[PDB]
């Protein structure tokens, strides 16, 4: 019914493991299964950079993979069951960042939402 | 879109009270609710976010808490500087919505106001006008009755009262009360006077000149 | 040090725009998002619109997005607020503010602008007269004198007055301004001294009226 975003706030990982950044959301249209498109960027909302988009054809559960920054990015969750988390491979303690979660419906300009407050990923050496 | 209701409206309390207003969202908004204070005149001032973080520098007699959609803050033990407006704010999706805002007005012991009265100046004369100023310093409560007797002949129709804000030092009020006549009215007479009563006050205090002194 | 310097006040005419500025000083301008706020004097507050100022990135308010526009200066460090088509509705109070770490999930407001004081009127603008009210017998209370300045005749507020250059803030009340019947506003300052001190200390009422731009000192004596 409403557009939301579960996101934690923090997750902690080593260097050179793998981290999983969590992301579901509501929306509505409760059985939408046309075209979709997944995005997750870094630094700041809205304006950082992308360092992960897939995208869904109509009817699909098959997120394409159109950009995955160094190739260490993978989207986990299904997003046709509203689970858009994303895996970090092989960690760098660059990648320690905070990561913003976003989803994009086709349709009118409002199907769409990014998490306002983002996930920060540590890095532990 | 986010409805935020706060409660009170507006309350009195006194120094050293425990103090604790409310505000609720029509959604969960997941612990992003900021709280502000703001004075007349000043702009707000951000004490706590995040629900329960305090703003590095506000007296810890200040707490916040809540989570889904009921929130609250506390004072602990009320100081006169904590006088003013709080506004709650949802700041988890687009758009930002504040609440409606409590009033917070401080309750003290009564204190009777000083009185003073002001001629009009020459410079003011010279212009054709005359300006009679009565003023009423630093009183509680809020409430004063001010009367303007012109040669003992009782004034309507030709003065303006303006009130302070609560003073966030001593809680109290200040109030002008401006007799304005043109210059050939003013020099028509000879004694000018303000009769105040109030609480504080015994019985009516009058401060008076004469156009000549 | 952290500032974000806005104009006192702003008086256009209904129709026009005004383009309200938010100067920063003090810290790294591009790594901040900033956000205007609009009050309404006897109302609430209400969000119109964030912008970061290292892309110019912007999210409004719907009830803004035909009304407001939001850009950044970054060669001035200043950040602005563009209102159309002005009508007396939109007369009101419009602050900036910092936000600390947008995004984090620890961000909030730093940091807040002072206001524009926004009027839409067709009227001119007009500079105040200044009075000075004399310390008397009449204006003594057990050893403490009382004395001002009456500032009137101006539009639009606000005015602001300070003491002997801001020297002097303690015991003074810059009384709420009051409508006169020409639609013209009129206030007093007063101040609380010591008695004894009216022979060798200066009281300067400082009068300062943007929108005429007029500045005036006014020197307050006994009699």
């Amino acid at each position: 019914q409403r557009w939301s975003m579960q996101v934690p706030p923090e997750v902690s990982a080593e260097a050179g493991d793998a981290a999983v950044l969590p992301c579901t959301f509501t929306h509505p249209h409760r059985h939408y299964d046309g075209p979709l498109t997944a995005i997750w960027r870094a630094g700041e909302p809205y304006a950082g950079p992308q360092v992960f988009r897939c995208a869904a054809a109509r009817g699909s559960e098959l997120c394409q993979t159109a950009l995955s920054l160094h190739g260490r990015f993978r989207l986990l969750g299904n997003p046709r069951r509203n689970d858009l988390s994303l895996r970090v491979e092989r960690l760098a303690l660059a990648d320690d960042r905070r990561y913003f979660c976003r989803v994009e419906f086709a349709g009118d300009v409002h199907d769409r939402y990014e998490s306002r407050h983002g996930v920060r990923l540590h890095v532990t050496a | 879109d986010i409805k935020m209701t706060q409660s009170p409206s507006s309350m009195y309390a006194s120094l050293g009270e425990r103090v604790t207003i409310t505000c609720k969202a029509s959604q969960d908004i997941n612990s992003y609710l900021s709280w502000f204070q703001q004075k007349p005149g000043k702009s707000p001032k951000t004490l706590i976010y995040r629900a329960n973080r305090l703003v590095d520098g506000v007296p810890s007699r200040f707490s916040g808490s809540g989570s889904g959609q009921d929130y609250s803050l506390t004072i602990s033990s009320l100081e006169y500087e904590d006088m003013g407006i709080y506004y709650c704010l949802q700041y988890d999706e687009f758009p930002y919505t504040f609440g409606g805002g409590t009033k917070l007005e401080i309750k003290r012991t009564v204190a009777a106001p000083s009185v003073f009265i002001f001629p009009p100046s020459d410079e003011q004369l010279k212009s054709g006008t005359a300006s009679v100023v009565c003023l009423l310093n630093n009183f509680y409560p809020r409430e004063a009755k001010v009367q303007w007797k012109v040669d003992n002949a009782l004034q309507s129709g030709n003065s303006q009262e303006s009130v302070t804000e609560q003073d966030s030092k001593d809680s109290t009020y200040s109030l002008s009360s401006t007799l304005t006549l043109s210059k050939a009215d003013y020099e028509k007479h000879k004694v000018y006077a303000c009769e105040v009563t109030h609480q504080g006050l015994s019985s009516p205090v009058t401060k008076s000149f004469n156009r000549g002194e | 040090q952290v500032q974000l310097q806005q104009p006192g006040a702003e008086l256009v005419k209904p129709g026009a725009s005004v383009k309200m500025s938010c100067k920063a000083s003090g810290y790294t301008f591009t790594s901040y998002w900033i956000t205007w706020v609009i009050q309404r004097p006897g109302q609430g507050l209400e969000w119109i619109g964030d912008i970061y100022c290292g892309s110019d990135t912007m999210h409004y308010n719907e009830k803004f997005k035909n009304k407001a526009t939001l850009t950044v200066d970054t060669s001035s460090s200043t950040a602005y607020m563009q209102l159309s088509s002005l009508t007396s509705e939109d007369s009101a109070v419009y602050y900036c503010a910092r936000w600390w770490d947008y995004g984090s999930s620890y961000d909030y407001f730093d940091y807040w602008g002072q206001g524009t004081t926004l009027t839409v009127s067709s009227a001119s603008t007009k500079g105040p007269s200044v009075f000075p009210l004399a310390p008397s017998s009449k204006s003594t209370s057990g050893g403490t004198a009382a004395l001002g300045c009456l500032v009137k005749d101006y539009f639009p507020e606000p005015v602001t007055v300070s003491w002997n250059s801001g020297a002097l803030t303690s015991g003074v009340h810059t009384f709420p301004a009051v409508l006169q019947s020409s639609g013209l506003y009129s206030l007093s300052s007063v101040v609380t001294v010591p008695s004894s001190s009216l022979g060798t200390q200066t009281y300067i009422c400082n009068v300062n009226h943007k929108p005429s731009n007029t500045k005036v000192d006014k020197r307050v004596e006994p009699k």
